[PDB]
């Protein structure tokens, strides 16, 4: 209305970062948790109808042949810097030759967030958070960022709706050392108690990144039973 | 940073346009009548304060030999448009090597100024013109609002009181008349609506031979 | 926001150029012009314009000047904000040189007084440009071998006059003048009769006695060309003139 | 509401912005520029930093110099000030590339005079919050102080004063003609007037809160700023005086 | 306004101009695209004045290239505009990889225009909703639907316009996966027809096959509006 | 700050409704009627014009009505300086057909044209749009002869008969209830001059204030005829026969 | 002031720019940073941010160049900036010439870079500052603000809670001079423990010097140091 | 510049005990005709740097100027000694130029000479420094001076002798045989004036009207000019 994009509070925070991250809290819940084995990604869909293609809408997607993400927020724009993403980790592995760092994707990704500033084109925040899992060099690891452009590395996180609740069970059932089937437990238990749903196959999505191929692994029908009939 | 300031009103009206009307409304009278051998343009101004050159103020203008100009509004914004139509003048006789027809000179300065009421960061140009002239079609008097619409008159006022001079016009004019007729009518149609007698000094009148504007011997003539 | 910008009032006035002349009044400098038979002549008041500072005792007071040089022939007074004056005589300067180098030969006053005009015009239409404070007097001699003297506005409106004025004083300047010229109705003669109406034109629209340290007195004619400053000294014995009946 | 842009005129003919800016300046460290007999001596003082105690020792100068014979300072913002003074910088450089001499000081004051006067005149640009002197010496000419406003109005002076307390700075300093006082025996005076006008200042903060310089025949006129042999007596004999 | 942001953040987090899209949607024409084995059936409102207006020139179902149609619901101008940049990407695909368009890239394009449109400075928002059937690479046919905002989905059976959730309750309950043609256009047919006025001349009804578009001759919608009148009472 | 007084021109209202363009569609809804219908020899296109004085000269002059191209023309309601500039604009895109393919433009592309060139200014920029609806008559040998409306929006129709300006509905009305398929060019004239009069509320309608052409295609030629004062008095009197 | 604090150009009626004074006030959010020097070292120490218990902590210190660092305080994306700007420039020195950029230099082209967004409407001033720790012939600390001034200090702190770390050097500057490395190891993690406990994840620590190139200290080491102060 | 009109011939400078020592004819030729024979062909950048050209005399001024304002900027920005610019800082300074140039297929017709002592620690000339205004010599380390070449590729580097033009051929054997470091001042002048010798003798665009320039502790001076003994 009255302020320009690029204006200050009094509290010395710009209005509209401070808007878009009430963006981020609605979308559907996910998590992501980041073991020594592997970082696994899981997520809900809120199948609205059942005339929708349910494989149409990908709340998991890669960025890469290493790099996995999760997005909440406004879908379009996450499906923008999703694809800088995969631009820029392409152009890194052409001009270099090798996989590029989780690290640096995370940081270009935020980069091109908070581009409307204009400090050196968009015309505003983008509204969206960032589950960004992968495996580099230095193993698997997972990535948050949101439109402040801020980034924070994360053993399990979680976004969306339920974000609350998910990082309260995350907290109490984390530790550093489990394995990566316990890691799926933990996700989908989480997902579990966060969901107003019974839980089936085509209710969750599951990707994951393992320390033995390095490989983005959409998981299956199959893969989800196999853990679901695992659960407690 | 480039947007109109000129909007559309909720009723649809053009705020500025009708503002820069005002302006015209207010400023001078200037005044032309086409007769069937000719066409002239009249004008007229406060008394000169015994120290500005008079010939240094002329509103009546000549754009090409047998095309000229004047205006009722604001004085800088006629330099400009002035300088302008000379150049599109200039521009079309170096294109096709004649001289300019007077309509199409009005269509390129009607659509000049209608740019200044849609272009970003401007206003519309505070005056109407009235352009004179002949060519092979015969005589035109074209009139011209700050909204970029033009009008084709055979005899029109622009200026202040112009409804008066006006119905004045419309008793007096005939389709068929001579130069002089049409001088003695624009001599009474300005010192009708001027407030007191108006003298040689107070009056302007250029006819179109190439485009003449008048001496103050001829108009002190005209006025016995 | 009718008032704020260059754009219409419902009135059909332009308020900023009205408080644009209203800041050329405020600075309470008087300049005057005034043409002879071969000659013209511009004095002005050698005082800083009214603005925030004041006048410091420590201010060299030879450096105070309203009148300045566009060419070597063509003179100007420019009164209003210094630094819209200082940008004026800038601009006028580089008008001059452009007309030089394209024609080839000097442009005369009135042709510098349009141009400068046409400049002025862009501030009073463009709106995201604020209109430059400045009144101002042009002085020269044409090819003609006749002086010029013109005078522009903030509104953009250039006229010839014999005499003029810019100053707090209108419509009671004017009649000084008018007075002093009805009165005047050699080129030496010329010269100096036409000094002393710009001098004594000055001192009775002021209302006090000029001395010569705080009036600046620039001349051309037909005798030189060039627009030149008078000395001190010259002005002093012009005054001493006056009152000696 | 006048009062909202630069590239609007108020009512009564006036520009509020410049105003402002003019109170920002007048509340701002002050400078000080005064001819001499042999010489120009500029002196800063930054009776602002005396809350801050951690600052390293005369590391904020705000006395800077062009082609090593003008100098220049300023009162207000120092990005602005630093903006104008690399200005001066490439106006000096272009003008000896063009003409193979330094560019004269008047010259020099009418460019960056238009420089400062042209973000005056729009909407989108914030106008320059600095008052900036530009002094020169020279053994046949004298010295020549100029101080541009922020309006873009140059004035030349024989002594000048900027920001804070330059009343009092004025008064102390017109109590005596100093063209016929060498700059040796200015510096006294100098810091007199500090201690009387600016009640921040005092004996234990002299030394490092004011940066001086000047241009004289010491000098071999040309830029240089005061070595500390040269400031410790004068400002001793000037606590001892008040 | 040459790059002003037109599209900001209101204090809730959301984009207020593309809800304002989003409205100017449901005030659109209603159209509906149901899918099939190998054949897509598209149905589109119309209105027009009787006797006086040409019933031709509004084009609401248009083919986009070879083997892809659109309808679409909100404003009609920029409909046309961001039509016709989808024919242009359309043959820019074909020059640059010498095979037709498919289908999900199409869509992915549309819906990326309009994302771009909502974050750009100085351009307004596209007050359009689509549905984009066509065929895949693989030969498999799916109907897309785009929003103002740059959300898209593909959908077994769609509807956008004005009373859009009356139809889409009403395909759900109706929608039988894989369905002869007759069946399918009569389908599409009620199910546009719960919200606008039953007449022939209210409904533009095609059927997009891998070898053309086919627009359904309005003899058979009088007879299928005159059996939707007779199972009405 | 400038953006206080941008009006923000191509802002969505709540509603989904671009203000400034339903206020340039109230700004045609006030002008003069333009009505425009088709016969079987070909399209007629008709206006009241708007009176200002009896000093206009009334011999060649068509201020509502103008050709775009041997084979296109329209009619204008709204302002005249943006139909004026959308007019020239449409001749250079009727040209530029002609130019880039070596034959005449189909009236629907033109009318895409200059629709594509207003719905730009809806959708791009900060400008007000133009405040002007056409009635683009026209024949070409694929569609035959056509009538389209246009409007500020880069909306546009199709229509066999409409009309547009002050009075439009009720025009509308007279036109459903007497317009027909197989009809004749005096027929068609004779039943613009009783539209004019009804929307104008006039028992008679008075050659001095209709402006009235039409197209029609013969020996494979279009021919344009602006009708004279003349010309139009006799179908005035024509239409008092009947 | 609502109506002065609008747009970046818009001075108030007492001289104030309020949005350059927003952008310095988000700066005091920022956690603490704190900066010492003795004759030979500059020692930056820094208190981590830690959003959550799962989280890692925020980087606080970066590496401009082999004897230059950096800390920041304020928006981290604007750091990011000004980090990229920082590094671009002392390589394009070491690639054009043969040598160390100067420092002084360095920081006036970085205050210019800040300056220059103040200066127009359409941009916003960087809401970061921050400190430069650097050994250029001699130790030297500068910091940085929105409004595009710059300053040189013997010892700086700024962020959330940095009054008792300012408190602290207050009292202590004269020791700094003279002491040895560890000492002011020691007195560093001092000043920012007053701000406050620490741990070897929540503690950035580096030293720059004579023979010395920007390193951070190792975790062990830091564990030591933390084990000392405690 | 297409090609050489005026053109100077070679230039030598060597290291010796205290400092550098440059020579020069006072020749520009153009062509064959001898048209100027009082020329400055070696100029002064700062108090430890001075730079000379072989080649077009046009290229060589716009250099000048180039390497004038360059210390003119860096005096501007100076605050102590050591920010002085270094003679191997503007030897990679005017390599770059002529690198950029090449490049542009736009050279320079000159090979230069970029002379000087790295080393401040051997004076206090430059703590204040005298543009417009002019005890014994300190012996100084070899490899506290620089001397270093640029050719019209940009091929450059640096030796305790170069020879430009001519004496690349002349001058370098005589060097190459006989030169020895730590040489007086009078041994440096005896070599140079032997080389100069051979190249009047051999080198037609050469003259026996010398410019010595010294570069030491007390600065740059440029020798009174000579004819060349016998």
């Amino acid at each position: 209305y009255d302020r320009g994009v690029n204006t200050f509070s009094p509290e010395g925070r710009l209005f509209q970062v401070e808007y878009a991250l009430g963006a981020i809290k609605l979308g559907s819940t996910a998590v992501g948790i980041c073991v020594n084995d592997g970082v696994i990604l899981a997520s809900e869909r809120r199948i609205s109808s059942t005339l929708i293609e349910k494989d149409s809408v990908e709340k998991l997607l890669s960025i890469d042949d290493h790099i996995g993400c999760a997005m909440s927020g406004l879908m379009a724009d996450a499906r923008t810097l999703i694809d800088y993403a995969r631009v820029e980790c392409n152009h890194y592995k052409f001009i270099y030759n090798e996989n590029i760092n989780i690290k640096s994707c995370v940081e270009l990704i935020s980069e091109l967030a908070l581009d409307f500033s204009n400090l050196s084109i968009m015309s505003r925040p983008f509204g969206v958070a960032l589950l960004i899992g992968g495996v580099d060099k230095n193993g698997p690891c997972l990535w948050y960022t949101e439109p402040s452009g801020t980034n924070t590395r994360f053993s399990a996180a979680s976004i969306g709706s339920a974000q609350e609740g998910a990082e309260l069970l995350l907290q109490e059932n984390y530790k550093k050392d489990m394995t990566f089937e316990q890691a799926e437990i933990l996700a989908l238990t989480v997902l579990r108690q966060v969901m107003e749903d019974k839980l089936s196959t085509s209710n969750v999505e599951i990707c994951a990144i393992k320390k033995s191929d390095q490989t983005f692994y959409k998981y299956n029908t199959d893969d989800i039973s196999r853990i679901i009939d695992v659960l407690p | 940073y480039s947007f109109s300031l000129t909007t559309f009103s909720p009723t649809g009206k053009l705020v500025q346009i009708e503002y820069a009307l005002n302006r015209v409304s207010s400023s001078s009278p200037a005044l032309g009548i086409r007769a069937k051998n000719g066409v002239i343009i009249a004008t007229e101004k406060k008394s000169p304060n015994e120290l500005i050159e008079e010939n240094s103020i002329f509103k009546i203008q000549q754009i090409s030999e047998h095309i000229g100009i004047v205006y009722a509004g604001m004085p800088g914004d006629f330099r400009v448009l002035l300088k302008r139509a000379r150049k599109e003048a200039i521009r079309y006789s170096l294109q096709y090597g004649s001289e300019i027809l007077v309509k199409e000179l009005v269509k390129i300065i009607a659509s000049i100024v209608q740019e200044f009421t849609q272009t970003g960061g401007v206003r519309p140009f505070g005056l109407s013109l009235l352009i004179c002239g002949v060519d092979v079609y015969g005589y035109h008097l074209y009139q011209i609002d700050p909204s970029g619409c033009y009008f084709n008159w055979m005899a029109t006022c622009v200026g202040k009181d112009y409804q008066n001079n006006m119905s004045f016009l419309e008793k007096r004019y005939n389709k068929d008349i001579e130069i002089e007729d049409a001088i003695h009518t624009a001599i009474l149609t300005l010192k009708e609506s001027y407030e007191g007698v108006l003298n040689e000094k107070n009056i302007e009148i250029g006819v179109a031979k190439p485009f003449k504007i008048l001496t103050q011997n001829e108009i002190k003539d005209y006025l016995i | 926001y009718d008032r704020h910008l260059t754009i219409f009032s419902p009135d059909g006035n332009l308020y900023q150029i009205e408080y644009a002349i209203k800041a050329v009044k405020n600075t309470n400098i008087t300049s005057v012009g005034v043409k002879g038979e071969n000659c013209a002549v511009i004095i002005s008041q050698k005082k800083m314009a009214t603005q925030y500072i004041s006048q410091d005792k420590l201010l060299d007071y030879n450096n105070i000047t309203n009148i300045y040089n566009i060419t070597d022939e063509i003179g100007c007074s420019m009164v209003g904000m210094p630094g819209d004056c200082l940008s004026m005589v800038y601009k006028a300067r580089s008008e001059a040189s452009e007309f030089l180098y394209s024609n080839g030969y000097n442009v005369n006053a009135e042709t510098l007084c349009r141009n400068i005009c046409d400049k002025i015009q862009v501030y009073t239409q463009h709106a995201y440009m604020r209109l430059h404070a400045c009144s101002g007097m042009i002085i020269g001699i044409d090819e003609n071998n006749k002086p010029e003297l013109f005078k522009f506005d903030p509104s953009g409106f250039c006229a010839g006059y014999r005499a003029c004025v810019i100053g707090n004083k209108e419509q009671e300047s004017i009649s000084v003048l008018e007075r002093l010229l009805e009165k005047r109705k050699t080129i030496d003669e010329d010269i100096r009769n036409t000094t002393i109406l710009a001098i004594e034109a000055l001192q009775t629209i002021l209302a006090f006695d000029l001395k010569a340290s705080e009036i600046e007195v620039a001349i051309v004619s037909t005798k030189n060309r060039n627009f030149t400053q008078i000395s001190e000294k010259e002005i002093d014995n012009y005054l001493t003139y006056i009152a000696e009946r | 509401g006048y009062d909202l842009s630069v590239s609007t005129f108020s009512p009564d003919g006036r520009l509020y912005q410049v105003e402002y800016i003019y109170k920002s300046i007048n509340n701002n460290n002050t400078a000080l520029c005064l001819e001499c007999k042999d010489g120009i001596i500029c002196c800063c003082i930054n009776s602002n930093m005396d809350k801050n105690k951690m600052i390293k020792k005369n590391s904020y100068n705000r006395i800077y110099h062009v082609n090593n014979n003008i100098i220049i300072t300023y009162s207000g913002f120092d990005g602005d000030a630093r903006n104008i003074i690399d200005r001066a910088r490439s106006e000096a450089n272009t003008y000896y590339y063009n003409f193979h001499t330094n560019i004269p000081l008047h010259i020099l004051v009418n460019r960056i005079s238009l420089y400062i006067h042209a973000y005056t005149l729009y909407w989108h640009m914030r106008p320059f919050a600095a008052s900036i002197i530009i002094s020169s010496f020279n053994e046949k000419d004298k010295g020549d102080i100029y101080c541009i406003e922020p309006n873009g109005a140059c004035y030349k002076y024989s002594g000048i004063v900027i920001g804070k307390n330059k009343e009092m700075f004025k008064t102390e300093i017109e109590k005596k003609d100093y063209k016929d006082i060498n700059v040796r025996d200015a510096i006294e005076d100098i810091y007199k007037f500090i201690l009387t006008s600016d009640d921040h200042m005092n004996k234990n903060n002299l030394q490092n809160l004011v940066n001086f310089s000047w241009i004289c025949k010491e000098s071999s006129y040309e830029f240089q700023n005061i070595h500390e042999e040269i400031l410790t007596p004068a400002l001793n004999k000037a606590v001892e005086y008040i | 306004s040459y790059d002003r942001a037109i599209t900001v953040f209101s204090p809730d987090g959301h984009l207020l101009q593309v809800e304002h899209a989003l409205e100017a949607v449901k005030k659109g024409g209603c159209a509906v695209a149901i899918k099939s084995s190998n054949f897509a059936v598209l149905a589109v409102e119309k209105k027009n004045i009787p006797k006086l207006q040409n019933p031709k020139t509004t084009e609401k179902l248009i083919k986009l290239d070879e083997h892809n149609c659109l309808a679409f619901a909100g404003l009609n101008a920029d409909a046309r505009v961001l039509v016709n940049k989808t024919r242009l990407e359309c043959q820019r695909y074909y020059l640059n990889m010498d095979e037709p368009a498919p289908v999900d890239y199409i869509a992915k394009y549309v819906a990326k225009v309009q994302q771009k449109f909502t974050h750009r400075g100085g351009v307004r928002p596209f007050g359009i909703a689509t549905l984009i059937a066509g065929f895949k690479n693989n030969k498999e046919i799916c109907i897309y639907q785009t929003e103002p905002s740059g959300i898209y989905a593909a959908w077994k059976a769609q509807a956008i316009g004005k009373n859009a959730k009356i139809v889409q309750e009403f395909l759900e309950k109706n929608y039988q996966e894989n369905m002869e043609q007759k069946d399918c256009i009569f389908l599409a047919l009620k199910a546009i027809f719960e919200v606008v006025e039953l007449s022939s001349k209210n409904v533009e009804v095609a059927l997009l096959t891998e070898k053309d578009l086919t627009f359904i001759e309005e003899q058979e919608i009088n007879s299928m509006v005159e059996l939707i009148d007779q199972e009405r009472t | 700050m400038a953006r206080r007084y941008d009006s923000r021109t191509t802002t969505f209202s709540p509603e989904g409704r671009l203000y400034q363009v339903e206020y340039a569609l109230e700004a045609i809804n006030n002008a003069s009627i333009t009505i425009g219908l088709i016969t079987k020899d070909g399209v007629i296109l008709g206006a009241d014009k708007v009176f200002i004085s009896k000093l206009i000269d009334k011999a060649n002059n068509y201020e509502k009505i103008y050709k775009i191209d041997k084979h296109i023309f329209c009619g204008v309601a709204g302002l005249n300086a943006d139909a004026n500039i959308l007019i020239n604009q449409s001749r250079l895109y009727a040209q530029r057909y002609l130019y880039n393919y070596n034959e005449v433009q189909p009236v629907s592309q033109l009318v895409v044209q200059i629709c594509d060139i207003k719905q730009s200014y809806t959708q791009y920029g900060g400008l007000r749009p133009y405040g002007v609806s056409f009635l683009i008559g026209g024949y070409d040998t694929k569609d035959g002869y056509q009538l389209y409306h246009t409007d500020p929006s880069g909306n546009y129709s199709g229509w066999f008969a409409t009309a547009i300006g002050t009075n439009n509905l009720t025009a509308s009305s007279v036109l459903k209830q007497e317009w027909k398929n197989d009809m004749t060019l005096e027929e068609g004239l004779l039943l613009a001059l009783k539209t004019l009069a009804k929307s104008t509320d006039t028992e008679i309608p008075k050659s001095e204030k209709i402006e009235l052409a039409y197209l029609t295609n013969k020996d494979g030629e279009v021919y344009q005829k602006y009708l004279t004062e003349k010309e139009i008095e006799e179908l005035i009197k024509l239409y008092t026969q009947k | 002031r609502n109506l002065y604090d609008t747009d970046n150009i818009i001075y108030s009626p007492e001289g104030r720019l309020y949005q350059v004074e927003y952008a310095s006030e988000a700066i005091k959010q920022g956690t603490c940073a704190v900066a010492i020097k003795s004759k030979d070292y500059v020692v930056v120490s820094g208190l981590k941010k830690c959003i959550s218990k799962l989280s890692f902590p925020q980087e606080k210190i970066f590496k401009i160049d082999d004897y230059i660092g950096i800390s920041m305080s304020g928006i981290t994306s604007d750091a990011k900036v000004l980090t990229k700007f920082m590094q671009n420039e002392c390589l394009s020195h070491k690639f054009l010439y043969n040598e160390n950029i100067n420092i002084e230099s360095l920081v006036r082209s970085v205050a210019d870079k800040y300056q220059k967004n103040t200066q127009k409407s359409s941009k916003r001033a960087f809401g970061v500052g921050l400190m430069i720790a650097a050994y250029h012939n001699e130790p030297c600390i500068f910091e940085t603000r929105p409004n595009g001034s710059y300053f040189e200090y013997d010892a700086l702190s700024f962020g959330a809670r940095s009054h008792a770390s300012k408190t602290y050097l207050e009292k202590n500057l004269h020791l700094f001079e003279e002491c040895s490395l560890e000492e002011l190891i020691l007195h560093c993690l001092k000043a920012l423990k007053c701000s406050l406990e620490l741990t070897i994840s929540n503690t950035a620590l580096a030293v720059v010097g004579k023979n010395h190139p920007w390193q951070e200290i190792s975790s062990l080491q830091l564990e030591e140091y933390l084990s000392k102060v405690k | 510049t297409l090609g050489p009109v005026v053109t100077g011939t070679s230039v030598i400078a060597i290291k010796y005990k205290h400092g550098i020592m440059i020579a020069a004819d006072r020749k520009a030729s153009y062509g064959s005709y001898a048209k100027f024979q009082n020329v400055e062909r070696i100029f002064k950048i700062n108090n430890k740097t001075v730079m000379g050209f072989s080649g077009e005399l046009a290229d060589a001024q716009y250099l000048h100027e180039l390497l004038t304002r360059k210390n003119i900027n860096n005096l501007s920005e100076k605050k102590r000694k050591e920010d002085m610019y270094t003679p191997q800082h503007y030897h990679s300074y005017v390599s770059r130029v002529f690198y950029v140039r090449k490049n542009r297929i736009d050279p320079l017709f000159n090979n230069i000479i970029i002379a000087g002592i790295n080393s401040q620690k051997y004076d206090n000339n430059d703590d204040n420094v005298l543009l417009y205004t002019n005890e014994e010599y300190k012996e100084i380390h070899k490899d506290d001076l620089y001397i270093g070449f640029v050719d019209m590729h940009g091929t450059n580097f640096c030796d305790d002798y170069i020879t430009t033009g001519y004496a690349r051929y002349f001058a370098l054997t005589l060097l190459r045989d006989h030169y020895k470091d730590n040489m007086t001042e009078e041994e440096a002048r005896i070599l140079i004036n032997e080389c100069l010798r051979i190249l009047y003798f051999r080198d037609a665009t050469s003259s026996n009207f010398i410019q010595i320039v010294k570069v030491t502790s007390k600065g740059v001076e440029y020798e009174e000019p000579y004819i060349l003994p016998c």
